């Protein structure tokens, strides 16, 4: 049961703009919407706007008055002198819940006339008629205007709506809610060249009596919210997809081929999303929009996504593909599972973040294979267990404070940091994989199913929400159809992974008892971290014994330690048999490394990584080996890989050679097994005894055989053996000699793979390949011998970093010239010069960086060069380079440069709280405290993002260095 | 400038164009 906050119920909207002037920034329209009273004496009506100048607003054709304020404004007062950030934490939780449409509230108050309440007593409609302007939008939605001359479409003008979350009242007057769903109508007067991009479908396009301009009618009757309506306008080359035909993509110009080639695989996308779930696509059509300076990747509305043009790559472009591919079904997830099914609340957004990113890994599962999946989960296992130890926890669904071990508040998505977002839509897509885990797939799918059609029997009803609101999904009605469609109810595993913020911890070891045959597991919790909880449920663990793999269940209680689990026969060491794996194959292992008393060959600790969890294993080294070599789970390989580190005898370095070796191995597990052998020679220099580590190997697989050290020309079209091609130099160049210096075998051997490098053979690019043996140059880089702090000067520079600098700047001129793909080689050439910087080699100047950080650089060296430049100011302590910094934080033109400058100056912070530093003033404190307060008001994601850097710099309490 | 000299590095108005876009193809 859905009841409004609102004492009103909005039933239709029109949205018409006009004069969308691109030379002044500037957009002229009005709002008209039709609402019902529900509660008599309706009096004000609470509205969003944010950044439009109202010009006037009137309900039923009679004057009425409003009032605007905006609290979020200046969240404090500039004349407190507070400067703590649980003050201002506190004040911007209080701002954003007093302009909440989640509550009552709004920032602009209409008041009802005086004649209308008889009109609103005797519940009747009103129409409210607002006419809005915006005049220099500052992140409402994005102007994009090149200064080539022409006409607007003939530079490349275009306009689209920005933002996260409830972000569509910086653009026009609405009640931004999830929760307040209506039909649209949505005009748009632009130039007779330009096209109009929108939610619902085009009814009509008509022209102007000039024929200069023309008006693009869209109407929406499935009823969706406001904040799931977005813009587009652009000269955009249109292209209908030639296997679905309700489906348009739109890019910008001279960029056709590219789209082409890039949204040729979503037809793919939309059948499976078809098949696992049994519902058809919602809307009546699909048009994907690519834009530039896009505030993210990839954002979802109603019936539109739009993409950054970043992502439109070639045919002869592989690395892009499956990230390109993955951004493409994520949006179409969030196309089922966002926008057509909505949130109830703040809370229950995690039922629609899991069930997006739970069906995205099933498209993953299905496409790029069930080892990939794995690896996938477990990526994203580490990435959270990571996050909550370090800061306190994520909580799926807080009841209304109810997580008071973090910085923020958690009742409103907009006071969230940005980490803390993504750690969120991690957590929750794995916690349904967790209910699908109890619940099994078929089932999971049928509440899915259940779900999109009670929305698609809510969504042809005309009524005003007597039936619209069976759209809304909350916790308690996805469990209620949980119980329905299974019979068991879910309750502790939600009371554990949801309601509690918090992962566990494993320490097992092990004792085999040779005298009554039995495994002596011995299984501990860390439940004392400020990170962790305790877990009570059951365990599986999976012994490998000679005789097989077998699985057991064991209750790990609170005073639980030992748990005996029994043990089978050894019959298969007295013959010579085949010893049976996970699944139905057998191999032939070699037993001389194993005890001669014990049958086990490897234990793993909750193999299915059925909670979330970190174990902590202690096998003995060959125990790791045989898993590492012959299991048949990857995950499984790659803890083998990780724990092999310890264990640098020559037994692990036999291993994973046998492992670099063999193809129909997982490649992911090979590229690992690189860093590990690396990591593995450096350890036992002064005993390994032929050439160094992989070398031999490389011109064995990947080089002539009547030529040793010339590579084979460039054939990329295996793209598990490129993978490796171009992940093995750059772990090669980790190799250390006695003296801590990079050996002249391997360097030399680096270079002669850059000079014999020939690609015009092979029909894909050669830029990730060329860009990694940049990244394997700077990886061979250590800190040179300074005397006496000597100037670098070209008497002191090293015989081997001349080459490597004469490599490339060879390689940065010729990008100039010939330009690769994402400027990938100015990328790590860029992040080279910083690592020949970071040691003593090359002078530490950041005027090539500031020149490269210029707005005109790829966003992606824009985004290199500014990593450089943070790098620099952290380690020289830079005074006016941190202003240069900050300034650019505040004047930037594009919003998601300035983002990525606030997450990289958190994540490597100029100075921390312990620290002393010269930039410790009060003059840095007032300036972060109006960056946070003021400055960054037109954002959401800049305040949040000062928010964290302000706690990074000076925590939680009053700003020590300060009088 | 007689030894090592680097181009200097000029910003453009379309980074990603000259970026992304192959150039043989």
């Amino acid at each position: 049961g859905f009841e409004s906050p609102r004492p009103y119920k909005l039933t239709h909207q029109v949205v018409c703009i006009n004069n969308i002037n691109f030379q002044r920034k500037s957009v002229v329209g009005f709002v008209e919407l039709t609402i019902f009273p529900t509660v008599a004496n309706l009096n004000r009506i609470k509205l969003n706007s944010k950044q439009c100048r109202i010009y006037r607003v009137r309900i039923n054709d009679l004057e009425a008055a409003f009032i605007y304020n905006d609290p979020t404004l200046e969240v404090c007062h500039s004349e407190s002198k507070q400067r703590n950030l649980n003050y201002f934490s506190n004040a911007y939780a209080a701002a954003v819940s007093a302009v909440d449409p989640d509550a009552g509230n709004g920032e602009l108050c209409i008041k009802v006339p005086s004649e209308l309440w008889k009109h609103v007593d005797e519940l009747k409609v009103l129409k409210i008629h607002i006419n809005f302007s915006l005049d220099q939008p500052k992140g409402g939605l994005h102007f994009v205007v090149p200064s080539v001359e022409g006409s607007m479409a003939e530079r490349g003008a275009h306009v689209f709506s920005c933002g996260y979350q409830n972000s569509t009242r910086f653009w026009f007057p609405c009640v931004d809610s999830y929760s307040e769903l209506c039909t649209w109508k949505l005009e748009f007067t632009v130039d007779a060249a330009m096209v109009a991009v929108s939610n619902g479908d085009l009814v009509e396009t008509v022209y102007t009596h000039d024929m200069r301009k023309k008006t693009f009618h869209y109407m929406l009757t499935i009823p969706t919210a406001a904040s799931n309506i977005s813009l587009a306008i652009g000269p955009f080359e249109i292209l209908v997809d030639p296997y679905m035909h309700e489906v348009t993509h739109f890019c910008l110009p001279q960029l056709l081929p590219l789209l082409k080639h890039t949204t040729s695989y979503l037809h793919e996308v939309f059948e499976f999303y078809e098949e696992i779930l049994t519902c058809r696509y919602p809307y009546s059509c699909f048009k994907t929009v690519f834009i530039d300076e896009a505030y993210v990747e990839v954002a979802a509305y109603a019936s539109m996504s739009i993409f950054s043009t970043n992502l439109l790559h070639s045919a002869m472009i592989i690395d892009e593909t499956p990230l390109t591919r993955r951004c493409l079904a994520q949006s179409l997830a969030q196309q089922f599972f966002g926008c057509f099914i909505s949130r109830m609340s703040w809370s229950d957004e995690w039922v629609l973040k899991g069930i997006s990113g739970y069906i995205y890994g099933l498209w993953m599962k299905k496409t790029f294979g069930v080892n990939e999946y794995r690896h996938w989960i477990k990526e994203e296992l580490d990435k959270i267990v990571a996050y909550e130890l370090k800061t306190g926890g994520v909580l799926l669904h807080p009841i209304f404070n109810p997580a008071s071990h973090l910085h923020f508040s958690i009742k409103h998505p907009h006071t969230l940091s940005w980490e803390y977002y993504s750690m969120f839509q991690c957590k929750a897509h794995l916690v349904m994989r967790l209910i699908e885990n109890r619940i099994s797939m078929e089932f999971m799918l049928q509440v899915f199913n259940k779900l999109l059609s009670l929305a698609s029997t809510a969504s042809s009803q005309k009524f005003q929400s007597h039936m619209w609101s069976q759209m809304l999904v909350s916790t308690s009605g996805f469990l209620k159809s949980i119980s329905n469609v299974s019979g068991k109810d879910i309750q502790p595993l939600i009371k554990q992974w949801v309601d509690q913020s918090g992962v566990v911890k494993f320490y097992g070891s092990f004792a085999f008892n040779r005298k009554r045959n039995v495994l002596e597991l011995e299984i501990k919790q860390d439940y004392t971290s400020p990170g962790t909880q305790k877990y009570v449920g059951p365990l599986k663990v999976t012994v490998q014994e000679l005789d097989g793999s077998f699985n057991h269940t064991l209750q790990i209680e609170e005073n639980s330690l030992k748990h005996d689990i029994p043990c089978h026969s050894k019959s298969r060491r007295n013959k010579k048999k085949k010893i049976p794996l996970m699944n139905g194959e057998e191999v032939d292992m070699d037993l001389s490394a194993m005890d001669a008393d014990s049958p086990l060959l490897w234990i793993r600790i909750d193999p299915d990584m059925s909670v979330l969890r970190k174990v902590e294993f202690e096998q003995a080294d060959f125990m790791w080996q045989y898993q590492l070599r012959y299991e048949r789970d990857v995950v499984a390989q790659q803890e083998s890989i990780l724990a092999l580190e310890k264990f640098p005898t020559p037994a692990s370095r036999l291993a994973l050679t046998d492992i670099l070796e063999q193809e129909q191995c997982f490649y992911r597990v090979r590229m690992s097994a690189c860093f590990c052998l690396a990591k593995i020679a450096n350890s036992m220099v002064s005993t390994w005894t032929g050439p160094p580590a992989m070398k031999s190997l490389f011109t064995r697989m990947f080089c002539c055989k009547s030529c040793p050290n010339i590579v084979k020309t460039n054939n990329f079209m295996s793209f598990q053996s490129y993978f490796l091609q171009k992940t093995m130099p750059v772990a090669m160049a980790l190799l250390r000699d006695v003296h801590n210096l990079c050996p002249k075998e391997v360097l030399t051997f680096i270079l002669d793979l850059i000079k014999y490098n020939d690609n015009r053979k092979n029909k894909f690019s050669d830029n990730y390949y060329r860009a990694e043996m940049i990244d394997a140059l700077a990886n061979s880089v250590t800190p040179a011998v300074s005397v006496n702090n000597e100037v670098r000067t070209l008497d002191n520079l090293n015989p081997d970093v001349r080459l490597i600098l004469e490599e490339i700047t060879r390689f940065l001129n010729m990008e100039k010239l010939l330009p690769s793909y994402r400027h990938t080689i100015t990328v790590s050439c860029l992040r080279a010069i910083r690592v020949l910087q970071k040691n003593g080699h090359v002078p530490s100047d950041p005027a090539l960086f500031k020149s490269y950080a210029e707005y005109g650089h790829f966003v992606d060296i824009r985004i290199a060069a500014l990593e450089a430049v943070v790098d620099y100011t952290k380690v020289d302590r830079s005074y006016e380079e941190l202003q240069w910094l900050l300034n650019m934080i505040q004047n930037d033109p594009v919003p998601y440069v300035r983002h990525k400058i606030l997450n990289m100056l958190t994540k490597n912070p100029p100075f921390t709280k312990n620290m002393e530093s010269p930039l410790c003033n009060e003059a840095l404190v007032d300036q972060l405290w109006k960056l946070m307060n003021s400055g960054t008001s037109h954002d959401w994601r800049l305040r949040c993002g000062a928010v964290d850097l302000y706690f990074t710099l000076f925590g939680l309490s009053r700003p020590s260095c300060l009088p | 400038v007689s030894t090592f000299p680097l181009i200097a590095a000029r910003p453009f108005t379309i980074p990603y164009l000259t970026a992304l876009l192959p150039s043989e193809l």
